[PDB]
RNA sequence: UGACUGCUCCCUAGCAUGCUACUACCG
RNA sequence: GCGGUAGUAGCAUGCUAGGGAGCAG
């Protein structure tokens, strides 16, 4: 709670991950090894390893899951269509999406009209339509964050409601379970940013 | 618990792809969107009854369509029936009533 | 399922069987007959009923262990692309002025949002309008970070070129309007 | 007469971006903001005034071949 | 379903155990008798709904078969369902404002820019021969998307800016005619 | 480009259980 | 005689997995 005030009044291009060069087969790599939170002040890695001959499969993965490489390795990027403090850049052009309208289903609708629907005055009425977007959408509706500041809770009271909604989630029961109880229904949905071009959560479910 | 018949309606007409578009493909749709607009026959308001009663007939049309259609460049179709389970309402009416 | 071991002692007594109603003598024949048969398919009571169980298991067994096979060559088809994506995207890494922002902090932690604040060797700025294309990226050069950038390319929505001396406030309205400006680093 | 007119600016929103019309950015930014403009509309000339405007869009090319497509 | 041979053999098995039953006789026959139908029954009645059960299997295999080829055209077809849809929807729906440009762009008045509709702002035409010109073109008013566009301009091919009072039937066979007869709301 | 989670219907496959008859073989 | 157990079909229940689709936040 305190952190979150006293951290407005610093910077806001010092916090993030940090980094530091290691040399894995004699080759130097830029690498997270903590954070630094606006709350939980800074907190250090645990297992660095400022050497290695040989990373495993494991490591592949959390080196390439990291922003450091990409980040680090990007053209700077000044963005004045928000606020938001932006970092990077990867591609050369910036990538405009949108978003198509719907399809109409026409049998169903003179079918439905024979029946007598849609007469003007009737109390159902068309309302839920397929709505489309032009290219700039995506970051005009990122932009929305805007909306969320720094806020202190008060904390004598907040200590004393967390009590009370714990009690309410009193008769449950939970732990650490092991990699072979998981459930995990539909295995073929996406993998988020660094792992989504090779294939979905089935692969890296897999290997 | 009733929905919204503009809902209801809406889903009906507006698809996303063409495949949602032609219906006998997809007869496996509108069974569930009936068994969603099925507590609207209970209704006092009139129109609302008549999006179920829509329903219905449709799924009816839509069917012994297709099956005469598939009929004629075979030459036979369906045989063996208990689909005319899906166009009357006893049917959906097993899933407001407490038991299973 | 047609050569089994127990079909032969099948075959002759069944075959007997039938030469025992060719002849047709006792009933007694019929007590040999009706134990004879009865219990040589007593035989294949387990012989083709346990060993079409056997297939069954056989060949699960190497299904599943053939979709394996095809999950490992997977494992490396992944790390092999992963691998040579990093070795691919470090050689950019502009290993000069970070080797210096590097070597000079308390120990060689420097956060992140700095390092391409500090040692990026191009600039890509987007711009909504006019307006505010005026007070920042205007003419040739501008400054941000502090270091000395120069304009040297603009775009814009469809990524087409103009020449900056079409951006004024008339030929505006006519400009696929989030130009965007690609500069470089002057030193 | 209404939901008649919402129906045909979808489609017609359709045909359109079938063309590449949403490769010329500010372009396919007019032709979203009429057909949304559509759909909300309460009363109904409006909707006709805004879908002249929007046809006006597609009648501009060479594409949509009208003449035998209107065969009757 | 009478195609099978065991059906054949529970037949003859059936038939003599009916007459046997009828003529009547000891118990030996009909005991022999019975191990000679209901083994025949048994290898009847098992296969006899096998094959009820494939055939059944080989008529939804097609219907399978049938839905994706269908797909599989339907989803390769829309670039003229959708248009055809759309001409259509438009004939029922009519309106002079619509009728009105539809047949003008069937001939040439096909514009250059969005028919605006605010009072003030401008829009261009691409006339071509004299007549539909005539018929639309009076004065200084251009007639169009059931509106009234008066003139502000008048071009040619090339753009050699022309005026207007040049224009008939017979002195007009002599200009660049693909005008851009611009205008203004009313 | 296709997020996490919950409920529901429909069609295949497999296992179990029972239900099931016809054959068996033994007492 | 009555049961035994074993193979064969048939039905139901349930569980499993894979497939298609719908709704809610
Ligand atoms: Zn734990």
């Amino acid at each position: 709670n305190f952190n979150v005030l006293f951290s407005t009044v610093f910077p806001p291009t010092s916090f993030g991950p940090l980094v530091r060069k290691i040399f894995v087969d004699g080759v130097p790599f830029v690498v997270s090894t903590g954070y630094h939170f606006r709350e939980l002040g800074v907190v250090h890695n645990q297992d660095v390893n400022l050497h290695s001959s040989r990373l495993s499969f494991k490591e592949l993965l959390v080196y390439a899951a990291d922003p450091a490489m990409h980040a680090a390795s990007g053209n700077l990027l000044l963005d004045k269509r928000t606020t938001c403090f932006s970092v990077a850049a990867l591609t050369n052009n910036v990538a405009f999406q949108t978003v198509k309208p719907g399809n109409f289903n026409k049998d169903f609708y003179d079918f439905a009209v024979s029946k007598g629907f849609f007469k003007e005055g009737s109390s159902v009425e068309l309302k839920h339509f397929f709505f489309a977007q032009d290219g700039n959408a995506a970051i005009s509706d990122y932009d929305y964050y805007r909306y969320n500041l720094p806020t202190m809770c008060d904390i004598r009271q907040l200590l004393f409601v967390v009590e009370v909604v714990d009690k309410y989630f009193d008769c449950y029961d939970g732990g650490c379970i092991n990699a072979n109880q998981v459930i995990v229904n539909n295995l073929d949905k996406s993998a988020g940013f660094p792992f989504n071009k090779w294939g979905k959560a089935r692969l890296y479910y897999d290997s | 618990p009733y929905p919204d018949p503009s809902r209801i309606l809406g889903a009906g007409c507006f698809v996303d792809d063409i495949v949602k578009t032609d219906g006998t493909l997809m007869i496996e749709r509108f069974v569930s969107l009936a068994i969603d607009a099925y507590p609207l026959t209970k209704h006092p308001n009139q129109e609302y009854a008549d999006v179920f009663h829509l329903y219905l007939q449709y799924i009816r049309k839509l069917h012994d369509e297709l099956t005469g259609h598939m009929l004629d460049m075979y030459s036979v179709m369906l045989t063996n029936d208990n689909t005319s389970r899906y166009w009357e309402p006893e049917f959906y009416e097993a899933m407001y009533t407490p038991h299973t | 399922f047609s050569s089994l071991p127990s079909y032969a002692a099948f075959a002759t007594a069944q075959e007997a069987y039938e030469q025992a109603v060719a002849n047709g003598d006792s009933e007694v024949v019929l007590k040999k007959l009706k134990k004879s048969l009865n219990v040589a398919k007593s035989e294949f009571d387990r012989d083709a009923a346990m060993q079409r169980k056997l297939e069954k298991m056989a060949d699960q067994a190497m299904t599943q262990m053939y979709k394996q096979a095809r999950s490992e060559d997977k494992r490396a088809k992944v790390t092999s692309a992963m691998q040579t994506m990093l070795f691919t995207m470090l050689r950019k890494l502009d290993n000069d002025a970070l080797n210096n922002i590097i070597n000079n902090a308390r120990d060689g932690c420097v956060p992140l949002n700095i390092i391409p604040l500090t040692t990026a060797a191009k600039l890509m700025v987007v711009i909504p309008d006019y307006n505010t294309y005026k007070n920042t990226c205007d003419g040739t050069t501008f400054t941000y970070a502090s270091a000395l950038w120069e304009i040297q390319q603009v775009v814009d929505a469809d990524s087409k070129i103009v020449q900056l001396s079409e951006i004024s406030m008339d030929n505006s309205p006519n400009l696929a309007w989030p130009l965007i400006v690609t500069a470089l680093r002057a030193n | 007469k209404m939901s008649d007119v919402k129906c045909t600016s979808v489609v017609l929103l359709s045909v359109l971006q079938q063309l590449r019309v949403e490769s010329s950015s500010k372009l396919w930014a007019q032709c979203v903001q009429l057909h949304n403009d559509i759909l909300l509309a309460k009363d109904t000339t409006e909707a006709f005034e805004k879908m002249v405007s929007l046809l006006s869009v597609l009648l501009s090319m060479q594409g949509a071949v009208d003449i035998n497509k209107l065969c009757e």
